[PDB]
């Protein structure tokens, strides 16, 4: 980054985390939202129009980021991650979503995760005949209440 | 035709707490030095001056705006007191510079911003115990005017003698103590009011609470229309009443008045300025436009950065237009639409092609003067 | 723009702001909207028919424009645009959307937002192990109270 | 024209960190040895020159680049703290080089490289106390400009007289200690910030957060800006305001001002150079031109010049462009092209036929002058 003309790259996205998330292939759905509020008055005893106030401020909304291990193997990490949530212990970690530039060594960009983010879903990829390029990959979704840059 | 395009027009010399506030200069005992002006509150007033004890005009003057609206004075020390030459005009309160010290008197004004209005309590005061009458007085009053004048965004608020019939009034403004002028204000009649300290009674000039009047309507109702039916919450009562044929007499000559009616109260009346330009004649006028100066020029800081970029042009319009027509929408212009009522020109016309430090030049009309 | 035959072109669209968005790939979503209002009568006592009445002018509308940075750098210049408004300050602010001509030193046509404009959202892309021409491209999302040309 | 051929010229006798680094000279609670001039961290610094123990200006002026922007800069120790001489106008904060021995002074900073700025906060540190004559100090203050000129790529940071008017600083730059130089600056008024080792007060020279200032003002946007608006952080207040009357015969004659401004904080007003010269006025100007000159000449450097030919000419010409169209591409320079924006020549004509040992000369045209 010797210029202002580069950009990040998918170089390499990688996970803080002490569950063995060892080997990716993505991570989407990330994003940050204020919710906005929106009211209309009419004006102050005169001959004008009335305004809309939108510089209303209303709290902060959360969400999860979809994550997927290429594919399944013999290591039953995320579903016993999702094991424990079911058995009723609030099992929930703290994660760190890290974006890494051209150069590795300079990891300029991380998202902190929530305390309290937990995983409700795994979902299993199609197992058809013949297939070839469909390779058994598993999506794991993680509620996130609060993403801090 | 009011600056516009600089603070400073010839030379680049250009490189909170709230709108309603004063400066009061007068003396006091046991009170902070002159240097360390003071931005005060009635409770830390005292501390700095003491419960009216000194017999001063300053205590008067702070309780009396004090307790009408506003928000906060500067009080001005000056000098000191006598068990049970401070009074003198030269060595206090008057044109005092100290060398730029800005430590006394009038000299610590443009030192000191974020004031709107200034007065003086204890000066009309000294005109007997000390013999301070005729010129020594008029003295400070010029200096007074003279420093609103200078630094274009300050209204002095100036006394007549204490005892006097409607026809001297009249002859010393016009003949004694005329002043012809944008900066300043006098009422006519003076107030009887009281002080603890000693008792139940004390005369008291037309200052000091009328700071309070403006500080009240300006910041309750805004600066559209003029204070000029307020109550004069801390009146006892005054010292004289006046009648028809006064206010007649008072009129035409730019002398506002004060008035008890029967079951109205006390009230201002008056809402004219001391000077015999037209354009000039109301205090409403001239409180708004110095409102306005203060909001654009602090809304700017573009001072020192590519003198010679036009972008700077387009910016300078956006800025100004949302600024008034948000106005407009409220009760600021006499205006169907912004059309025929504000206008805003920023241009190579305006900002010559030599491209002289001297540019931000903007030409605007305020509901029609141009600035 | 020597002959009336001309039209803008996508040279330069370029933004007055306070906030450093310094190089961007696009904006979208820029409308001017006025309310219309529909009511149906029918006619005096005679044998005509109705009237339907569709002159009636209604205030106008608000909405937000879409503005995409290229990507993900160093530099958080809109993150902390977004932590200030959820903070809980006012912390809007004017700007202007510029269109510019093949002879980029004649730049006829701005569009005014309002002071209160301010930053709702701030949405990342996916990140996924060889796609190559994604290239972790950054939305920023602004409400504009009122647009002026 | 400043060189646009060489690092010398006569004889070619030669056969980042960026533009925050800078120096400082003067006196340390304990320190290294004083001779080998190092750059680093408050972080490190502090652990070797000690906790404000010695009460010396430098504990506090270091702060310039750690409580503002900065990274690391350059301290000369000259010596240390007396347990539980230096304050004359020959070693320390002097040209104290100790023939050809890089002694603590601006002599020591001769073989050293990468630095913009050079300060000496000790130099006043005993005005009073070592009967530092205008003269001791004059004097020193003109070896500093002098290394300055001699090195060619920093500039000097001179501190005004200790505690004086306005009138007093007209006089001593246009009467006894002017020193017209594109070399150097000059702010006037000094600033008070605490100091924890003991208590709430203490006074310091514009400088150090000053200097800060540049290295924040770099990584904001380019050097061709100026620092002309903007806040110096960890001041807590100034000793005097500087008014319009004032910034008026301070500004002509290239007197920095920093103000507090009612509303904005305190922050650096005055952007000129301490130099008689017009064309060197302006501070973002000259610096303009240093930042391009450290960065072409690291750039194309190549050892000992083979053959004199036009392949040579070609190279240079091609990269010299290439750096250039970049600040046009930017904001950086003025014109609607290259073509206009910028110009480089190097063919036989810079390069004549007599070929005798160095060629290479690049003419090279800025915005107006010519390098």
């Amino acid at each position: 980054m010797s210029l202002p003309k580069p950009e990040d790259v998918l170089v390499a996205p990688n996970f803080g985390i002490q569950i063995d998330g060892v080997m990716v292939e993505y991570l989407n759905s990330v994003s940050n939202l204020q919710i906005e509020q929106d009211v209309i008055r009419y004006q102050q005893n005169q001959g004008t129009t009335g305004r809309n106030n939108v510089t209303l401020m209303p709290g902060v909304a959360k969400d999860g980021s979809v994550q997927v291990e290429r594919g399944m193997s013999q290591s039953s990490v995320f579903t016993q991650w999702i094991n424990d949530s079911m058995a009723g212990r609030m099992a929930t970690a703290r994660k760190n979503a890290t974006i890494i530039v051209m150069d590795y060594e300079d990891n300029p960009v991380k998202r902190w995760n929530l305390r309290n983010a937990w995983c409700s879903k795994v979902v299993a990829g199609t197992l058809k005949a013949g297939d070839t390029n469909a390779l058994t990959e598993t999506i794991t979704i993680v509620f996130e209440e609060l993403v801090v840059e | 035709m009011p600056s516009y395009l600089s603070p400073g027009v010839y030379v680049e010399e250009v490189a909170g707490v709230g709108t309603s506030v004063a400066a009061f200069v007068g003396l006091a005992p046991t009170g902070p030095l002159n240097e360390p002006t003071l931005v005060t509150n009635w409770t830390q007033y005292v501390a700095a001056f003491g419960d009216f004890t000194g017999g001063y005009y300053l205590a008067h003057s702070v309780y009396g705006f004090f307790n009408n609206g506003g928000s906060a004075a500067y009080v001005v020390r000056v000098g000191g007191s006598a068990e049970d030459q401070a009074e003198s005009a030269h060595p206090g309160p008057a044109q005092y510079l100290g060398d730029s010290s800005d430590r006394t008197g009038f000299g610590g004004l443009e030192a000191i911003d974020e004031i709107s209005m200034v007065a003086v309590p204890d000066l009309m005061a000294a005109y007997q115990r000390g013999a301070i009458d005729l010129e020594a007085v008029k003295a400070v009053q010029l200096g007074l005017i003279a420093h609103c004048e200078l630094m274009g965004d300050r209204v002095a608020i100036i006394d007549p003698p204490p005892n006097q019939n409607a026809r001297q009034i009249r002859v010393w403004r016009q003949e004694t103590a005329g002043y012809d002028s944008k900066y300043a204000a006098l009422y006519y009649p003076w107030i009887k009011s009281f002080d603890p300290a000693t008792g139940q009674s004390r005369l008291v000039p037309p200052s000091g609470h009328v700071a309070g009047i403006w500080a009240r309507n300006d910041s309750e109702r805004g600066v559209h229309k003029a204070p000029a039916n307020e109550v004069v919450r801390g009146a006892v009562d005054l010292e004289l009443q006046i009648t028809r044929g006064e206010q007649d007499l008072l009129n035409p000559i730019g002398v506002n008045c004060i008035r008890s009616f029967p079951g109205r109260g006390i009230r201002v009346w008056g809402a004219r300025t001391l000077s015999s330009d037209p354009a000039w004649r109301y205090l409403n006028i001239r409180r708004y436009f110095n409102y306005l100066e203060e909001s654009i020029l602090i809304g700017t800081q573009w001072v020192v950065f590519e003198p010679n970029d036009h972008n700077l042009w387009a910016r300078i319009r956006r800025n100004v237009s949302a600024f008034l027509v948000n106005e407009w929408r409220n009760g600021a212009l006499f205006g169907q639409s912004p059309d025929q009522a504000y206008y805003v020109k920023c241009d190579e016309e305006t900002n010559p092609p030599e491209s002289v430090d001297l540019g931000r030049v903007v030409c605007e009309i305020g509901i029609a003067p141009v600035k």
